[PDB]
């Protein structure tokens, strides 16, 4: 899975 | 309208958990590239990761 954005 | 592309499991009290498949309704972008959620699947509202989800057809 692609890494998650920074919030 | 989007439909998810992954599982996503919730990492804080205002994310939306979701199922590959689900399909979503954008609420708004709120927290960047973190958008404000709503599932027609489950009826939760929360933030999303927007690079696990499409648009629907």
């Amino acid at each position: 899975a692609p890494p998650l954005p920074p919030r | 309208t989007f439909v998810a592309l992954y599982d996503y499991v919730s990492r804080t009290e205002t994310d939306l958990s979701f199922k590959k498949g689900e399909r979503l309704q954008i609420v708004n972008n709120t927290e960047g590239d973190w958008w404000l959620a709503h599932s027609l699947t489950t009826g939760r509202t929360g933030y999303i990761p927007s690079n696990y989800v499409a648009p629907s057809d």
